[PDB]
RNA sequence: UUCCAGGCAU
């Protein structure tokens, strides 16, 4: 079922996804 | 300095004959004094301590992150299955006879920081030296051998 | 820097006899001897046996400060028994403990085995 | 049956442990022991480098450092006097062992340095001392370090007497275990607990060795203590025994001087 | 995440589901399932300080939610799920931290103030600023010499690149009085 | 930063051990805590040790002359 | 110089192990004028004690028949006025009059108190610290 | 104020503190290096005389 | 070096700004960090996103 | 330096190590903690100077300040917390041990005192030998709740001729406390006398304390199973206490007491309910835990914390404050977005129910902090201030 | 030295 609620433990992976493009330099960079 | 802003410099350095250890054999690398604590109530010490002291008898990278659902006495569950005191706490001889500490103690692994700031980079004296100038005053900076 | 060196704790360098006995002048027939470059090691042990001659008053020691390897021992006895004698035996005491029991361990080995 | 007094019983044993219920003694005595083992049993290892050519990513006195960990042999060690002893202006092969290690990263595939490498140059006089000690599966024992390309590490070292006092580089030691009277019976702690003593502390395997409380029977106040499950362990440079029988002599030698000290210290007085 | 109550089958839930993310995880394997997209999928949005204000926003997504059916006598004790008119909800709590703080184990089991010592030491400690040091000729810099990852750990960490790059080492401590130094 | 040659708290021999180690996983497909008690690691005092060690060495083997 | 100052029989009112894990706070009535309460603690960890038990009780300052150091074993053969079991040692503080002629002395020993009351311990009570107490049975 | 009502000085030292249950409370514990580089003129009298010859 | 990186100054008046500056807002929540500040000097003033 | 006593003269006793290691009584004159902390020290230069920093500089004389007329040293932490530990009457020490307690004090008359019990082994309790230290003549009465001459609870604190009769040791006796035995063994004996007293009470007790071990740990912060669900009902029916007391004034109908808008006459109750109920949730978790748990040990010794942090770690935390007034609605409102507008609550006010053993709740973990910030800011400030207040 | 800046003392 590729559409189902999302436990938290499944957030923690969009944070990766996060820093895999933004990049903790995200600001000074852009 | 730990993870707590529990600073703290040396005071004197002990060998394990003069160490206290646990009838295991081992013994600490740093014996902090249980009078840091409840003043500071920094309890995400002594947790991170027993937290640490499982992840390290099975090797589960402990996890201390943030809010979740971790417990003392959850940890302290684990930590029994491992055959250790349930919340830590050891008996402990006295190195110095072997005899019994009357007392237990909280001994498990926690992760600890060097900051720089290191005594032999400190300590200064000056008995008449270097005298500015302007005013014929002792010179500023230990790096220039001031007073 | 400041840091004495390692070798200091068990070197006596320059003048410098294990034992030195000084007699205790607060009390009667008692002594007090300084011990260079030893500790708790030998001392707390010292303390045990020597704590076991009956004719012994008195027995403690104390190591003056961890800085420097030494340590006090006080010893009192029955007058007419001088205390220098029981340090003597009670020490004597400890080799032949050991002694035997170092023969005891080894006897237990020669008759064990194991791969590994 | 015989044996004046202090007697063992070995428990188990192994090449690397010698678990032994050690009894009948003062608590003083098996403690006093019990450093000795760890302190002052004389060993040997590295205890000077000497840097010819680096090109490692560990900066010298870092490999430097190590090298005096590598343990090394020293079974006759008792036959190769301390420097500071010897006559010899610096060291000689009355005195110490000396090692070479070279390495050169061909493999261009992380070439490893082993304690294996290490090379004896000084006549070992005929004596198991200064060998690698490897337990090492293979049989490379102690990973001395890394390097790439043309990386390269020349070295040349010198081992010394020492004890775990001068370092803990010489520490025939590793770890003791120690423990008396399973069952508190002498009180000598005081359990913490949130309810049950019993329950929240686990209970030890040196208990079945000793008969349990009993309640009924009042508090035993003359009771003193003997029976010690120590577990003497070894890094290898001595048999898990010596660390064990030299640390019960190393003692005992001392135990002597003391008299030593008190038969010259009478005869002087003019 | 936006939380519009886009469910026929329900009610009000997170605009993202177990597939979205079971397909982005895809990536993580492969190291195809952007970031990029997961906005322009209308899956998130960048909600600024003034925008937030005419919002309500669920702190733990599942939980401030669902129905009902006695608590854990161990956990803590959390505000329920007040309301259903939540628009958005949180990637997680630890994120109102920065760097210093996300290093901080239990930064919520401590006295307010002592995490934010640590907010100042931790730039004070040793470690190993680049793996590149030995090229580098800046005026000053420590490096320790046995770097150990720590044990107790944040998810928080896993991003700002720390068991790889260290500032301590897990020292057994054993809190107590002893010689009384 | 390489293998700690023996641990800190007790000092047994650790400096060997590393490459059985990353091996009791990569292959012997072990989990970390069992792969350290195969090593001998009985206590916690050494096993951390292990445990822990980030071996940046590699990483730094990785760069030139 | 040496003689008794005091000497009888109690029984056990009651014992208190007041956040004690190893000693007890107890008191007693006289088998003789009923006037004469007793206090005293006790480490009860060197002689257990239950409700209501006859225990002689005495004291004096002395030796066995025939201040300084404290010898430490040797009287194995020495005199021994120790027929008893229970033998603290400490001091008296004060010398109370509740009322009549119904006085009561507190003997502390170093750390554990105590408390008489009746009348007779008059040319016996001495208001030395010196005094040796004694239990038995 | 910065000169005058306070001055920088000679014959000072500073380091880390670290107590010591060993110390008489009138006591403080100073490094070796510190007691070889703070000095003290004393006069040579007849009653140091030797002692402070030894010392030189 | 990140903390360092990715942080916050903010000027003020000529002196100690002791008020609404340097204190803790709402608007604050989840843009920049809460226990992770200077102290003492330019404490709150100066911030870490 | 703001003190007289910030600056003393002490004996130079040169050592290894580059540390100025000092005794550690002189510790909270000069306000010294060892966490990085170092000091100045100076060397006299005239046989006249030195004599000036001796005869009035020395810290046997800077004993007793002045500006207090009470000493500014005393026992304190570890020789704090073991000295009361050593006393209690429960507490006996054998022959073996009293012997090299006996020794370790310089001053010994090297006459052992006679054991308390000779009975079947003889024994020596805290008190007794600790007493050894005190010298003669040095009488102290105290009387503290329950005391009576036979103090049960070891109340008071009777010493005579320099002999501890009875009672407990703590802060309240040794440490720079008014009638406190260090008060009077100065003004009764010597500057000296006393000066010698913390080295013979600290050599003394530290040993002791050396061998019967001391710590803390978590286990210390956790209340009685039920003791702590009595405590979260001890929360909700506060909560409902306020919940009440809020619709009672969402009606208009509530007394605007005299000097006070309906809503400051409001938020005052709302407030002392809530920090009145956790004070209890408090002591529930305080004289709940035994007399062997730690944090109480050292609460007890006076040697580190109190009532209140027992509370923080153990049961319930606290209401957060800014100024007063409890978090407020920077956010339209309410406090954050994850609330419903108009939210008075104490879920949104800012009060943390949870205990730091068992962690705040993102929301309670934030406005901890727009609270703790606010110490921060002052310190910074009020210390200026007093810094220039001062001069 | 000089002038700005930054950092530390829970
Ligand atoms: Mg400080
Ligand atoms: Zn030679
Ligand atoms: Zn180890």
């Amino acid at each position: 079922d590729e559409s189902a609620p999302i436990t938290a433990e499944d957030s923690w992976a969009v944070i990766s996804a996060f820093f895999r493009e933004k990049g903790l330099v995200s600001q000074q960079l852009d | 300095a730990s993870r707590h802003g529990q600073k703290g410099t040396i005071g004197i350095t002990y060998r394990r004959e003069d160490m206290p250890f646990t009838a295991e054999g081992i013994v600490p690398d740093l014996i902090i004094n249980p009078h840091a604590i409840p003043s500071r109530m920094t309890v995400a010490h002594l947790i991170e301590c027993l937290l640490s002291k499982v992840a390290a008898l099975s090797g589960n990278e402990g996890d201390a992150s943030p809010f979740t659902d971790i417990t003392v006495e959850g940890i302290s569950k684990l930590l029994r299955e491992h055959g250790y005191q349930s919340r830590g706490f050891e008996v402990m001889y006295n190195g110095h006879t072997g005899k019994k500490l009357m007392a237990q103690i909280f001994f498990g692994p926690t992760y600890y920081q060097r900051l720089r700031h290191m005594v032999d980079d400190k300590i200064h004296a000056r008995a008449r030296g270097p005298m500015q100038v302007l005013t014929r005053q002792p010179v500023e900076g230990r790096s220039r051998d001031g007073g | 820097m400041n840091a004495p060196d390692r070798f200091e704790l068990f070197l006596l360098g320059e003048g410098e006899s294990k034992l030195k006995i000084d007699p205790d002048t607060k009390a009667p027939n008692a002594v007090v001897i300084t011990f260079e470059k030893e500790d708790h090691t030998l001392g707390n042990l010292i303390r045990a046996e020597l704590l076991n001659d009956r004719k012994v008053l008195f027995a403690a020691y104390k190591v003056e400060h961890p800085f420097f390897a030494r340590f006090k021992l006080r010893i009192q006895t029955t007058e007419g028994y001088d205390p220098k004698d029981a340090l003597k035996n009670a020490c004597n005491s400890i080799i032949n403990k050991l002694g035997a029991l170092k023969t005891n361990f080894e006897t237990e080995w020669n008759l064990q085995t194991l791969a590994a | 049956m015989s044996e004046e007094g202090p007697q063992v019983k070995i428990r188990e044993a192994s090449k690397d442990n010698v678990d032994f219920i050690l009894s009948n003694v003062d608590l003083a005595m098996a403690n006093s022991l019990r450093r000795v083992m760890i302190a002052e049993i004389p060993t040997l290892a590295i205890d000077s480098v000497e840097v010819e050519t680096n090109t490692t990513v560990l900066a010298d006195e870092f490999i430097a450092h190590r090298l005096g960990l590598i343990p090394l042999q020293s079974m006759d060690i008792e036959q190769l006097e301390y420097s500071r002893d010897c006559f010899c202006e610096d060291h000689c092969d009355k005195c110490s062992v000396v090692l070479t290690l070279q390495a050169f990263g061909e493999s261009e595939s992380t070439t490893n340095v082993y304690s294996k490498d290490l090379v004896i140059v000084s006549n070992l006089m005929g004596r198991n001392i200064g060998h690698p000690i490897i337990q090492d599966k293979e049989g490379n024992g102690v990973l001395i370090c890394k390097l790439r390309k043309g990386q390269e590490l020349k070295l040349t070292c010198v081992a010394k007497k020492g004890i775990a006092k001068e370092h803990a580089k010489w520490g025939p030691a590793a770890a003791i275990e120690f423990e008396y009277d399973p069952w508190n019976k002498l009180k000598h702690t005081d359990y913490w607990y949130e309810q049950d003593s019993a329950k929240e502390w686990p209970q030890s395997k040196n208990c079945e060795y000793e008969d349990p409380p009993n309640e009924g029977d009042p508090f035993d106040y003359k009771a003193q203590a003997d029976t010690f499950y120590m577990n003497v362990e070894s890094v290898g440079s001595i048999p898990v025994d010596q660390v064990v029988v030299r640390g019960i002599d190393t003692l005992q030698k001392k135990v002597a001087s003391i008299l030593l000290a008190l038969t010259q210290m009478d005869q002087d007085k003019v | 995440f936006i939380v519009e109550d886009d469910e026929s089958l329900g009610h009000k839930e997170l605009k993202v589901r177990k597939g979205h993310i079971a397909k982005l995880m895809a990536t993580e394997y492969q190291d195809e399932y952007t970031w990029s997209s997961l906005l322009n999928e209308g899956l998130v949005e960048y909600i600024d300080a003034e925008e937030e204000e005419s919002i309500l926003i669920a702190m733990q997504p599942e939980d401030l939610e669902p129905a009902e059916a006695d608590v854990d006598p161990a956990k803590r004790i959390r505000v329920s799920h007040h309301a259903t008119t939540f628009t958005h909800c949180e990637i997680h709590p630890s994120m109102i931290l920065g760097v210093a703080a996300s290093i901080i184990p239990f930064p919520d089991h401590n006295q307010s103030p002592r995490n934010t010592y640590q907010s100042a030491m931790g730039k004070q400690a040793m470690g190993v600023f680049l793996t590149n040091y030995n090229v580098r000729m800046d005026t000053m810099a420590n490096i320790l010499y046995y770097p150990q990852k720590p044990l107790g750990t944040t998810r928080a960490m896993e991003y700002l690149k720390f068991r790889e790059l260290p500032a301590g080492q897990n020292a057994i401590v054993a809190i107590a009085c002893y010689s009384g130094y | 930063m390489i293998v700690p040659v023996r641990c800190f708290s007790c000092g047994k021999v650790v400096g060997d051990k590393w490459e059985s180690y990353l091996n009791l996983l990569q292959e012997d497909e072990l989990d970390e805590g069992t792969a350290l008690s195969r090593l001998g690691l009985k206590r916690y005092c050494c096993r951390r040790m292990i445990l822990t060690h980030v071996d940046l060495i590699e990483k730094f083997l990785r760069y030139n002359p | 110089m040496s003689n008794t100052l005091f000497d009888d029989i109690f029984q056990v009112s009651e014992v208190d192990p007041g956040r004690y894990n190893k000693v007890c706070r107890i008191e007693a009535a006289s088998t003789t004028q009923d006037q004469c309460k007793l206090t005293l603690d006790i480490n009860v960890e060197l002689f257990p004690v239950a409700a209501q038990d006859s225990l002689t009780v005495t004291i004096a300052s002395s030796l066995n028949l025939e201040t300084r150091s404290w010898r430490p074993p040797q009287a194995g053969d020495r005199s021994l006025a120790d027929d008893y079991d229970y033998v603290m040692y400490g001091t008296a503080y004060k010398f109370e009059e509740v009322s009549k002629d119904l006085i009561a002395v507190y003997y502390s020993f170093g750390g554990l108190l105590m408390r008489l009351e009746g009348n007779y311990r008059n040319l016996n009570n001495l208001k030395q610290e010196n005094a040796y107490l004694l239990i038995r049975r | 104020r910065g000169n005058l009502m306070g001055k920088r000085v000679d014959f000072s030292a500073r380091t880390v503190i670290s107590g010591d249950p060993n110390l008489e409370l009138d006591q403080v514990g100073v490094p070796k290096s510190i007691a070889k580089t703070l000095t003290y003129p004393e006069v040579v009298t007849p009653y140091n005389i030797d002692r402070l010859t030894q010392l030189v | 070096t990140l903390s360092h990186l990715r942080r916050t100054n903010t000027p003020i008046g000529r002196d100690g700004k002791l008020a609404k500056p340097r204190q803790l807002h709402n608007t604050h929540w989840g843009l920049v960090c809460p226990a992770e500040t200077p102290e003492g000097q330019a404490c709150g003033l100066v911030k870490n996103l | 330096s703001l003190h007289k006593m910030s600056m003393m003269a002490h004996r130079v006793k040169v050592i290894p190590y580059s540390t100025f290691r000092l005794n550690l009584s002189v510790t909270s004159p000069y306000n010294a903690d060892f966490d990085g902390d170092e000091m100045n020290l100076h060397v006299p230069q005239s046989e006249e100077t030195r004599a000036e920093l001796s005869q009035l500089c020395a810290v046997p004389l800077q004993i007793v300040s002045p500006q207090s007329n009470k000493p500014c040293m005393g026992i304190v932490q570890d020789t704090l917390c073991g000295i009361r530990k050593l006393t209690l009457r429960d507490t006996f020490i054998e022959l073996d041990q009293v012997l090299n307690m006996l020794y370790w004090v310089p001053d010994w008359d090297g006459v052992i005192p006679t054991p308390a019990i000779i009975k079947p082994k003889p024994l020596w309790s805290g008190k007794q030998i600790l007493s050894v230290a005190i010298p003669n003549g040095i009488h102290l009465q105290r009387f503290d709740e329950g005391t009576t001459l036979l103090s049960p609870k070891d109340n008071g604190m009777l010493i005579i001729d320099g002999q501890i009769i009875f009672g407990v040791v703590e802060k309240k006796t040794v440490g720079s406390s008014n009638g406190g035995l260090i008060h009077v063994v100065t003004r009764e004996k010597g500057p000296q006398v006393c000066a010698k007293l913390f080295g013979n009470i600290q050599k003394v007790v530290n040993f002791w304390l050396l061998h019967n071990g001391f710590s803390t740990g978590i286990g210390d912060t956790i209340a009685d199973g039920p003791t702590m669900r009595e405590i979260t009902e001890t929360i909700a029916e506060a909560k409902k206490k306020v919940l009440d007391v809020t619709k009672e004034a969402q009606a208009n109908l509530l007394t605007a007491k005299h000097g006070m808008t309906l809503r400051e006459s409001f938020e005052d109750n709302v407030v002392r309910f809530l920090n009145e109920a956790r004070d209890k949730a408090g002591r529930l978790a305080e004289v709940n835990l035994k007399d062997l748990n730690n944090v109480k040990q050292m609460v007890m010794a006076g040697s580190k914390g109190s009532f209140i942090n027992i509370a923080q770690m153990s049961a319930c935390v606290g209401q957060q404050s800014v100024e007063g007034k409890r978090i407020a609605f920077g956010f339209v409102d309410r406090t954050l977005p994850h609330f419903s507008k108009d939210d008075y609550s104490p879920e949104s006010k800012g009060f943390v129910e949870n205990s730091y053993l068992r962690g705040l709740t993102p929301q309670e973990f934030f406005f901890h902090a727009m609270g703790g910030r606010e110490g921060l800011i002052d310190t910074a400030v009020k210390t200026a201030e007093t810094g220039y207040i001062q001069r």
